[PDB]
RNA sequence: CUGGGUUUGACAUGCACAGGACGCCGGCAGAGAUGUCGGUUCCCUUGUGGCCUGUGUGCAGGUGGUGCAUGGCUGUCGUCAGCUCGUGUCGUGAGAUGUUGGGUUAAGUCCCGCAACGAGCGCAACCCUUGUCUCAUGUUGCCAGCACGUUAUGGUGGGGACUCGUGAGAGACUGCCGGGGUCAACUCGGAGGAAGGUGGGGAUGACGUCAAGUCAUCAUGCCCCUUAUGUCCAGGGCUUCACACAUGCUACAAUGGCCGGUACAAAGGGCUGCGAUGCCGUGAGGUGGAGCGAAUCCUUUCAAAGCCGGUCUCAGUUCGGAUCGGGGUCUGCAACUCGACCCCGUGAAGUCGGAGUCGCUAGUAAUCGCAGAUCAGCAACGCUGCGGUGAAUACGUUCCCG
């Protein structure tokens, strides 16, 4: 088995990525799994000081990078150039493992 | 919202022990940032020496001493004809209930002494009898008034 | 000029989508340094043509080039002489193979590129300028699929050192919504007495491709 | 905390000196340190871009750099 | 088994109620320890105040994002979401005074141009 | 940008603080990014452009 | 710039006359350039495809100048509600109607009557995140009921039921009712409800204004030079001192400080990097490295305002840290003219700052917070993105500005 794990930055990479790459097992022939997606990777830290007189406006780390994890079926030769072929959306920090 | 009319009013709670609409606003006043509960409690506390004090009701007191500590008119800066003058305004009901509670605040730590207790309850007494540190602050606010009102005229 | 900004890159990441790219790690840097490079190239080279867009995706290191003309005839004469030339100027600059695939676009009154390249030329042509802006916007907009251009002459046009900005639009060429997918050209002529700049726009239809 | 910097550049040049053990002055654009034993005994030529000023050397001298003796600048008062 | 949510501008809780002593089984500690602030003690138990039930039911919570007040409106929401799913008898004389409807107001969106929300730099009148 | 710059930072030396970013598409030494490869002005051009993701300049 | 190279070049190329050595690995003169050196002494084959040394050749290189020749773009009038085009009519005309006029709204979105009938540009319109629910739903992550647990880790089986997870859909359309509305728009209130009347402000900066920053993001014809203004490096400095000034830290103290102890979360990034138990220190740090393309590990199980305890008793002080001598740490071949930091000591203006000026009606301005890339190294406390606690006020546009 072999499991594939895609990012975004902007909320629909995700998504516009993964309705694309985890089709391809099945345009090739292989049963898959439905849709599994992890929140992000926060990992706090805090360690700044301000000009203390003017200080407002509190505000910390918006931002949002979803994952999407689903595993894959039947690997053959063909399987691989799937996505190394293109990666059009720029954000998908992809991973198979 | 600002200076297009007073937006949606806000309600105030009210409290059951003496059932008054000014010993709320006064408290949700003092509730300053991270400081709710020692403020609170001081008040409270305050609250029953004054009418030990004063034998009165703890709210007649503060209602007659806010017409003690009413004052007539503000100091402003109106620059006009390359000059500048202390034009003041009328006082208004809302405005002068709101500047009568922000002096007091603001008086009430003019004393550097560190009894807290003290310092809130020893000043509404002076208040009332007509020597209060707020009371006596007033009088400035107003001399300046009386003199620059050479030029205040203008409505400004 | 205010902030008219290309349209075309406002619904790409919704709408429609990107020309050139590719992944890379730590490799983007070198791999812009080709791509600039043959950028560079087949615009002095292939411009003659009436190149529209140069998709430059990437393979595993070899090549991944696509290109859009609009003369289908004159930049292929004679299988290897003409066609097997830039490929081969190429490979001479990249030491890495291209397997170029030269396809036709639907059609070239549609393209952005291709009009503002024929503009560019008809005002080279020392014809007058507002008719030749006339005949190209009436040649863009018959219908093909088209529902509004935008074309804005700018520079020392009228053979002086003046400088001049004519304006004409048809149809509806909405800027302020993102279901229009317009496309947008950009390029610059040099005339014998100064360089002249045309801006165009084309708007197809109100298509969300959901 | 006596691991200050090494000054490469002087450590190797006085190590060829001291495999033949002379007393010479180091031609060398070195004002950084001088921090290592290594470096007594012999002569080297500070850098501190106008010009140099030749000095001795011997053993109990620890504890500055090689260009903080004397500034670019002269104090005379006058 | 009862299981509701209640969620801040930013602090989310899941929150289950039971029938017993007053008491907010907490992550680790209780709702004295974990809200010394004297003030979003009362404020958490303000729709269980309007009709007093806190000495009645026990809570159990388990709460993240926001900060202390904000896990505090986020159980307090809880709680208000949680008291229908036993007796709606009450439902109205909590709607009167306004719960279980999370105040819309929260951050807005600022970016480059700007420095601060809505706010920008002094311009001196020259 | 200059012509001399741009080969040096891409050339290999025998030192490490030799190297520079040097943005390629110029040659602009300042904000050249690591993930991006442009400088400021060359890669807030390809993000108005919607070229790259982590765009938005909102707020006036 | 102080001095020294190359001065057909440091960086590309079309032709001549000549080559297998250029290219590279080490020392040396060295301030380095650069030159002299040692090694390699071409990959094809007779014709040269790739290499460059110099020799002649046109050229590279201009960071040499002008945002008054241009292409192309922050910030502003302004998120202000207006700006134009087709036909028709009218006057010999610049030109008028449309677009004057009534209402609600931020609005020219609407209509009404009128020589006007239509449309474009903004608005309107669509939507991201947010505000609540449902379908899809289990990993590296949560845990109800079962077990394992013992305290740094649901760490480990099981439940998708719980929210976090996010593709689609319901859901806020003046949609309905009551009073005002030519009985036309529209408005106040009532309802489910998470949001109700452009929820929230946003990408959206419209015809144009100020020849608005920028020939230093880059291209660009004319003007000027090329044994040089091209280019290399050892060093100087754009931070020098008492200043006119500015988005404007540290502070001026009881709504403050000190130390020993002490809970939550929102929550970026990691391949030549964050970097733990414990040993080394009072501290910047050092030998080492589990973990790591990561809901794990790492900034530690992950701060403080506030919070329960001891105290100073209203003062140039135990708050305040600048500067200074000295241990030095840090990354850097290089911390000296010149960066950041802890600590031993000397311990300055300043006692909430006059005339004036400036931000701010809802999680807005303050009271405790954040930094990645821009760097190998730090001014980074100003920025591009950005969490939490949480009040004050509102007679109206007479008044200053647009
Ligand atoms: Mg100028
Ligand atoms: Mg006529
Ligand atoms: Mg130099
Ligand atoms: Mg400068
Ligand atoms: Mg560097």
């Amino acid at each position: 088995k072999i499991r594939i794990r895609l990012k975004a930055y902007d909320h629909e990479a995700i998504d516009a990525s993964a309705r694309k790459i985890v089709e391809t097992v099945t345009r090739t022939g292989a049963s898959v799994v439905g849709p599994v997606p992890l929140p992000t990777e926060k990992n706090v830290y805090c360690v700044i000081r301000s000009p203390h007189k003017y200080k407002d406006s509190r505000e910390h780390f918006e931002m949002r990078t979803h994952k999407r994890l689903i595993d894959i079926l039947d690997p053959t030769p063909k399987t691989v150039d799937a996505l190394m072929r293109i990666d059009l959306p720029a954000s998908v920090d992809v991973n198979i493992q | 919202m600002p200076r297009k009319g007073p937006a949606p009013k806000r309600p105030l709670v009210n409290d059951p022990v003496y059932g008054s609409q000014l010993v709320t606003q006064l408290v949700n006043k003092v509730l300053l940032e991270g400081k709710k509960s020692l403020a609170e409690r001081i008040v409270y506390g305050a609250l029953e020496q004054a009418r030990e004090k004063t034998g009165t009701d703890p709210v007649v007191t503060l209602k007659r001493a806010l017409d003690n500590v009413k004052p007539a008119l503000e100091v402003r800066s109106r620059r006009v004809g390359g000059a500048t003058y202390q034009v003041p305004v009328e006082v208004r009901p809302d405005r002068s209930t709101t500047l009568a509670l922000r002096w007091l605040v603001n008086f009430s730590r003019q004393r550097r002494e560190k009894t807290m207790v003290e310092r809130l309850a020893n000043e509404i007494l002076d208040a009332s009898n007509g020597l209060g540190a707020s009371v006596k602050r007033r009088e400035d606010t107003h001399k300046m008034a009386e003199a620059n009102r050479a030029f205040a005229h203008y409505r400004w | 000029m205010g902030q008219k900004i290309n349209p075309h890159g406002f619904r790409l990441g919704i709408t429609t989508e990107w020309k050139s790219r590719w992944y890379a790690d730590k490799q983007y840097k070198d791999y812009v340094k080709e791509d600039v490079a043959i950028r560079k190239l087949l615009a002095t080279g292939l411009e003659r043509a009436g190149i529209a867009d140069v998709e430059i995706e990437r393979t595993r290191d070899r090549v991944r080039v696509d290109i859009h003309t609009a003369r289908p005839g004159i930049v292929i004469g004679r299988r290897g002489t003409e066609a097997d030339r830039i490929r081969a100027d190429l490979e001479k600059l990249t030491g890495k193979q291209v397997q170029l695939n030269i396809l036709e676009v639907k059609n070239p009154e549609s393209q952005a590129q291709l009009v503002a390249q024929g503009v560019a030329e008809q005002l080279s042509n020392r014809v007058a300028f507002r008719r030749a802006m006339r005949k190209a916007i009436q040649s863009a907009m018959r219908q093909p699929n088209v529902k509004g251009i935008r074309v804005q002459c700018s520079g020392r046009l009228g053979g002086a050192e003046m400088s001049r900005s004519e304006f004409y639009r048809e149809g509806r060429v909405p800027l302020h919504t993102l279901r229009a997918d317009i496309d947008y050209g950009l390029y610059e002529a040099k005339t014998t007495f100064g360089r002249i700049g045309v801006k165009v726009w084309i708007y197809k239809g109100d298509i969300v491709g959901g | 905390k006596k691991g200050p910097f090494v000054d490469d550049h002087l450590l190797k040049k006085v190590d060829v000196q001291n495999e033949k053990n002379t007393k010479q002055v180091i031609k060398t654009w070195s004002r950084r340190s001088t921090i290592i034993p290594d470096f007594i005994g012999h002569t080297f030529a500070v850098h501190d871009g106008r010009k140099h000023v030749p000095v001795f050397v011997t053993e109990a001298m620890v504890g500055h750099k090689l260009g903080e003796f004397a500034p670019t600048r002269t104090f005379k008062g006058h | 088994p009862i299981q509701t949510v209640g969620r801040r501008k930013e602090a989310v809780v899941r929150v289950r109620l039971v029938p017993g002593t007053g008491q907010f089984n907490l992550d680790g500690r209780t709702l004295e320890n974990y809200f010394p602030n004297k003030v979003h003690q009362q404020l958490i138990k303000a729709p269980l105040v309007t009709v007093d039930r806190v000495d009645q039911f026990d809570i159990y919570a388990h709460l993240d994002g926001g900060g202390p007040s904000g896990q505090a409106g986020a159980l307090r929401l809880a709680i208000a979401r949680a008291l229908i799913l036993v007796q709606p008898e009450d439902r109205p004389a909590l709607k009167k005074a306004g719960f279980l409807t999370r105040d819309p107001r929260a951050i807005e969106r600022k970016k480059y141009g700007l420095k601060k929300a809505r706010k920008a730099p002094q311009y001196s009148k020259r | 940008a200059k012509k001399a710059l741009v080969h040096k930072a891409n050339k290999k030396p025998k030192f490490a603080v030799r190297a520079y970013t040097r943005c390629n598409k110029c040659g602009r030494p300042h904000s050249v990014y690591r993930k991006f490869g442009l400088c400021r002005i060359c890669l807030r051009e390809m993000a108005h452009a919607g070229e790259l993701p982590g765009v938005q300049k909102s707020s006036w």
